[PDB]
């Protein structure tokens, strides 16, 4: 048996961890249980062979930034995580989050992912944004980035129509093998 | 628990250097079933059921010696109080003999008067101070399981019964009474079997175990020769049974079975059993037993397939050796039938 | 599995058949059944190993004795019997029996055993012999006729005390061994 | 009997080419007990209990992968008269996903509405001539001996 150790970093702002309860609960879009414990390690595969699937829960809060240092050690992967309709979340990520997770662990393929895909395209989301001088983070602007990172693969994942969310994860574990 | 399972373990080795089997194998279901149901030990079970494979095999393959038995009475006061006027059925060893045993029982008790008569003593010798033996060698009654009723049990199995789980002991006895011709021997056969009752089964705690019940009988020379006739068919099918079920077996028991069947040069059973009853002086001894002779020729009829069966694997086994025995055979056979159709009146 | 094949002859005076099938019955002496048929075969050892022990009952009548020489052919071993109280089984065995038999299988072990040992040392039958000229065969003349013949030992056995005859059987058996 | 005979060791086979084991050994208990009590055919016994030990030992070792449960209903006038207005829990394979399955499912029926709503249809869905198929995943009961 193999098991896959995976790092989720994100802001509060985007709740990252809904979308990975949801995918664990693997429940029906719009009926998640939201569930006390953190750290939710799950039995699931893909491809090639069963293997475990490890998804360490993050606390986007900075006093918790002296905990995380010490779990991107012996890792098999990490998963940067942002929202396309965020502009704040792109912010954090251009500021501290790419930076940090970078210069901890400089050799490790990075896979890239894009929160909240189905606002991206909503009128009254975009409307809100535009009148808050939001901008909502498009394609090429993260195909950009993971030129600039050399991610393997760039991805746009939804949480209330789960659009991709099991293709990201296929790609996450078919990134070691 | 562990006192259990290693015991139960010592059970296991036991059986393994102890060549017994049929408990052995029934010991081996019940912790088979123990191993399934309670504990789920699966390699101890898998070794288990390993062993009782191995006892199977050697059950079909492995030669048992049969144990003889003899019967033992010690009278006389000069004996010890739990020898004092009393019988044991004693189970002997591996092809040990009666001669054997008597010299080391012998031994034993050197102040021992060896009886040197079968007959049951009277109060003198059992009150007589001094040490008497009498040891003989008894039948044992074999006794199959409710289970095997009404089926073709292996050969291999039944001799089992027939020297093991054995209560009842039988002997013969020969008693004359008739004519003293100087031929015809069997004129005077009267047997009175003297019929041994045991509480407990051959092989048991004990080799020996005392008598329990003791009864006589009587049989009649027709009963003797229907006993007789029983027996000898019996071994046929035996023989024919084990020699279609093997390959490598030797055509000797075969040749022995034949030529005592076809021809009693020494004595002629036949002509005797005909003069015996065929003849109407019988009928006179014996107005209304008559039915009788019926079971005889019955008896002799079912013997001739049997024998028809024996000619064809003599024939199976037939070479250039046994060609002048074989000849011989089928032509005393195709005699035999011949007689049995049309002089001997009887209906096949 | 093996097997011992035996022929046993002699003349009808001293009727050897009673002593083979009280020792084929191994009943109490005195209490022996004679059955119908001839050829009691059974398995019976002694020593070594489990084998199966054959004994051709062959018929002293003359007329038999164009049945008699097939079956010494591929015959393990041969014995020839005889009374020391029947002058009569000496003669019949030193005229017709020693020679033929002899003459058939020239390369055997051979046996020789004397029947009716108990009357051997009988007062009364050798009385009665002496009256009707008879000799009791005693054994010097039984020892000198081994010599004669090369048996491998003379025996001397007996059916209504069976005083050797099982030492007699064992030492047919042990033979060949 | 020889058919039952084939039968049975056919049935041995399947279960050696089967990696099914509760319910082969099961029925190794049984033709075990069939064997010892009737026909005393010892080297098919001897052979049953060594691929029943295998079973054994497959259990502790061998991993055995959990099937998923999806419960799809069709609600329309369009699917066939087997399919109209029932529902039925399907036992997924061997890590098959939802997603999968249902979109082998409307390759099967393209004609079939993706129903969005776990909420149960009304009547205007199920008279509906249209072909309507909802997919969702259901947790299994366990039911000890």
């Amino acid at each position: 048996m193999q098991a896959i150790k995976c790092v989720v970093v994100g802001d509060g702002a985007v709740a990252k961890t809904c979308l990975l309860i949801s995918y664990t609960t693997n429940a029906f879009p719009g009926e998640y249980i939201p569930t006390v414990f953190d750290n939710y390690s799950a039995n699931v595969m893909v491809d090639g062979k069963p293997v475990n699937l490890g998804l360490w829960d993050t606390a986007g809060q900075e006093d918790y930034d002296r905990l995380r240092p010490l779990s991107y050690p012996q890792t098999d992967v990490f998963l940067i995580c942002f929202s396309l309709v965020s502009p704040a979340s792109f912010e954090n990520v251009r500021a501290k989050w790419y930076p940090e997770v970078r210069h901890h662990c400089p050799n490790t393929p990075i896979i890239l992912v894009g929160t909240k895909l189905d606002l991206r395209d909503d009128k009254d989301t975009i409307e809100k944004l535009k009148e808050k001088k939001l901008t909502p983070i498009t394609y090429p602007q993260g195909l950009a980035m993971a030129k600039e990172i050399g991610a393997v693969k760039y991805l746009e994942c939804s949480a209330l129509t789960q659009r991709g969310l099991k293709t990201v994860f296929d790609e996450a574990i078919r990134a070691v093998l | 628990q562990e006192l259990k399972e290693k015991l139960y373990q010592e059970i296991i080795s036991y059986f393994d250097k102890g060549k017994m089997w049929e408990k052995a194998i029934k010991l081996s279901k019940e912790l088979a079933e123990t191993y399934e149901s309670k504990v789920f030990d699966y390699e101890g079970l898998g070794n288990l059921l390993k062993k009782r494979a191995s006892f199977y095999e050697n059950i079909i393959k492995a030669m048992r010696p049969q144990p003889e038995y003899f019967a033992v009475g010690y009278y006389g006061q000069g004996f010890p109080s739990f020898l004092r006027n009393k019988i044991f059925i004693y189970r002997g060893k591996e092809y040990e003999r009666r001669e054997d045993f008597s010299l080391r029982l012998l031994t034993q008790f050197p102040n021992a008067e060896k009886m040197t008569s079968t007959t049951p003593p009277g109060e003198d010798i059992k009150s007589s101070p001094k040490q008497y033996m009498q040891c003989f060698t008894v039948k044992p009654v074999m006794s199959l399981p409710p289970s095997y009723k009404d089926k073709p049990v292996p050969e291999q199995i039944l001799n089992y019964y027939r020297a093991n789980e054995v209560q009842q002991f039988r002997y013969s006895r020969p008693f004359r009474k008739g004519e003293k011709d100087p031929d015809n021997e069997f004129a005077t056969m009267w047997i009175e079997r003297t019929t041994y009752t045991t509480a407990y089964t051959f092989p048991g705690i004990l080799k020996w175990f005392e008598v329990k019940q003791i009864s006589t009988e009587e049989i009649s020379p027709l009963e003797n020769a229907i006993e007789t006739m029983e027996l000898t068919n019996e071994r046929i099918s035996n023989c024919v049974q084990q020699h279609a079920w093997d390959r490598s077996l030797s055509v000797h028991p075969l040749s022995m079975l034949l030529s005592g069947i076809v021809d009693p040069a020494v004595m002629g059973g036949f002509s005797n059993y005909e003069k015996a009853f065929f003849t109407e002086k019988y009928l006179q001894e014996h107005p209304e037993d008559q039915e009788k002779v019926e079971l005889l020729k019955r008896l002799i009829a079912l013997q001739m397939p049997l024998l028809t069966e024996g000619i064809r694997i003599h024939g199976e086994k037939l070479t250039e050796q046994l060609k002048p025995l074989h000849e011989r055979l089928s032509s005393c056979f195709r005699e035999l039938k011949e007689k049995v159709e049309k002089h001997y009146g009887v209906i096949t």
